[PDB]
């Protein structure tokens, strides 16, 4: 399903905004604008394909399942596997 | 019974007694059955 | 920069908006939560160097539980192959064949891991000559050697140890003569300190069994071939025996101290295994037998204490029976027993320093790991007041 | 105190005492394996430096101080305040 897994995820919270994401960036889909979901999560896209390398550095059979970044004023979410990359605009509290 | 010093008060206790003998032969005929029926396996120890 | 400039930014006081991230941060990643019996456990048994010649001793290494020293000794079949073997086989991983091999020119009679050097396994051979073996080096010859003169071991020795602290270190051995010495791990050359064992006056000791009680590197208690057990003192004015033990009507086929610590001390206890069957739970400060488990028809090889359960001990048998008794549970029929197949005289008992799986000797070379069930391995922590009690019963 | 601190520290599940790397990627608490622990850190502090970067691209007045890099083997707990990035080994357990 779609709908319910959007609604879900996102009125837990009141979440501002989620898109569901299972291509490596790049997504077409929005929530409150097109360039502030699209290009913001290619930039986590590309970040995290960074943090996986990094993972991968002390030992290649790491990978990473699961990202937050609780930072003063957003934090952010993201837990790929293979390609489901999470997007989460949420309060820092 | 105790300091009653009537002989035939320790007779009264020599019936109470002979009844404890009484249980104490079930006691003994259960003991010695449960001997038996674990015996018949060997001479050493746990076994005889 | 270098590593010094650092030390006075740490000293400098700025720390305070630090030292409040850190406790933030700490305080709340505090909170965690997740995301989402007797069996044969393993054989080795080499075929090359393990036809016939019967185990004599075993040996787990304590810097690397996973490694065991066999040390397979007699030479009838072919003269021409070697006469004296030591296997070292792991527990990591399952190989068909030893992880290293070691060929002696004389018989082994005794093996064990050293403490010191983590890549060294010494043992004792028939010649009486203390034997290294590096593991490093790709000869399978010795690699030091004692020599067989008046001041080494000339008789065959039967009993190899090396004790003390990392830092101090000395490889204790004992020959059957009975003429106790000891060495530095790393110099040979020479026997650094020796002195033959004696009884009252003019009355030596054909020792083959020793144990140090754990702990204690200066008092120890040795089992003679001639059924009396005694107490020595490794270094000090009484140096040697100190107890005359009536023992047992056989000789001593092994012995073995406490292996157990955290509640009451039983240091004091040890166990022997006679030649006829006769175990003896039995203690130091006392003279008199504790207690003489017996039965069978054959007679036991060797008792270890259980490493980790103050009660529990292994115990061989030359009809193929390993049988553990657990004086606490009862202290009348074996707790476990269970008979290898093919009914061959086990010979070696040593359990691993985990404590939570055992290994055998056998009389034809195959070597068998067992493991324990876990509630009758692992002792609990009123097991200690149980075994006092038990104790105390007589 | 810094040993207060490193006593705090060592009582988390996984973690040996207090281990701080500045900005030269260079630790200036030494608790593991050098040479693993410096090519660690210096990683870290790479892709720490681009998620900053990435926040003050749409966020310029956040501060990173909470990260979770957890996989399936071990979490890393990295804190940077200013120039001391405490990192931190963790079980996920």
């Amino acid at each position: 399903e779609v709908e319910e897994t959007l609604k879900r995820l996102q009125s837990q919270k009141g979440v501002q905004g989620i898109i569901v994401v299972n291509t490596e960036g790049i997504p077409i889909k929005s929530t409150m604008d097109n360039p502030t979901t699209t290009q913001y999560a290619s930039l986590m896209h590309s970040f995290i394909l960074k943090a996986r390398s990094t993972v991968r550095d002390i030992d290649p059979q790491n990978d990473l399942t699961f990202l937050r970044i609780r930072s003063k004023k957003n934090e952010i979410m993201v837990a790929p596997d293979k390609d489901y990359f999470l997007i989460v605009i949420q309060n820092p509290t | 019974d105790g300091l009653d010093v009537s002989k035939e008060g320790t007779e009264a206790w020599e019936a109470a007694m002979k009844r404890y003998d009484e249980r104490i032969d079930r006691v003994e005929t259960r003991i010695t059955a449960r001997l038996r029926d674990q015996l018949g396996t060997a001479k050493n120890a746990n076994e005889m | 920069l270098t590593e010094e400039e650092k030390q006075q930014i740490l000293h400098s006081e700025e720390f305070l908006s630090f030292f409040d991230h850190s406790t933030r941060i700490v305080e709340r990643a505090l909170s965690e939560q997740i995301n989402i019996k007797l069996s044969l456990n393993r054989q080795f048994f080499d075929e090359r160097w393990s036809k016939h010649r019967v185990v004599s001793c075993l040996d787990w290494s304590s810097q690397y539980p996973e490694l065991l020293v066999a040390s397979y000794n007699n030479n009838e079949d072919a003269p021409h192959e070697p006469d004296g073997v030591a296997l070292v086989w792991n527990m990591k991983y399952k190989k068909t064949t030893p992880e290293y091999v070691f060929h002696c020119q004389s018989a082994v009679m005794s093996a064990t891991f050293a403490k010191f050097h983590p890549n060294l396994v010494v043992g004792g051979t028939y010649s009486g000559q203390i034997v290294l073996w590096d593991n490093r080096s790709n000869k399978r010859t010795p690699v030091q050697r004692t020599p067989l003169s008046a001041a080494a071991h000339t008789h065959p020795v039967y009993c190899v140890n090396v004790v003390g602290t990392q830092n101090a270190h000395n490889l204790i051995s004992i020959s059957t003569d009975g003429k106790i010495c000891s060495w530095s791990l790393d110099m040979l050359s020479h026997p650094q300190d020796s002195m033959e064992l004696v009884h009252k006056q003019s009355k030596a000791v054909a020792v083959t069994s020793m144990s140090f009680p754990v702990g204690d590197v200066n008092n120890f208690v040795v089992g003679s071939e001639e059924g009396s057990v005694y107490t020595a003192c490794r270094h000090g004015s009484k140096a040697g025996i100190s107890e005359m033990f009536e023992g047992h009507q056989g000789p001593i086929t092994g012995i073995h101290c406490h292996a157990a610590v955290g509640a009451v001390d039983f240091s004091h206890l040890f166990v022997t295994s006679s030649f006829d069957w006769t175990v003896k739970l039995w203690t130091t400060k006392n003279n008199k037998p504790l207690y003489s488990f017996e039965d069978n028809a054959d007679y036991v090889y060797d008792v270890m204490w259980s490493p980790t359960h103050p009660a529990l001990f292994a115990c061989v048998d030359g009809m193929g029976r390993l049988d553990l008794w657990n004086l606490n549970n009862d202290t009348e029929v074996p707790t476990a027993s269970i008979s290898v197949e093919g009914n061959p005289a086990l010979n070696r008992v040593r359990w691993t320093h985990s404590g939570r799986e055992i290994a055998v000797g056998d009389s034809e070379g195959q070597i068998v790991i067992y493991d324990v069930g876990e509630q009758i391995a692992v002792p609990r922590n009123d097991e200690w007041a149980r075994f006092g009690r038990t104790l105390a019963e007589i």
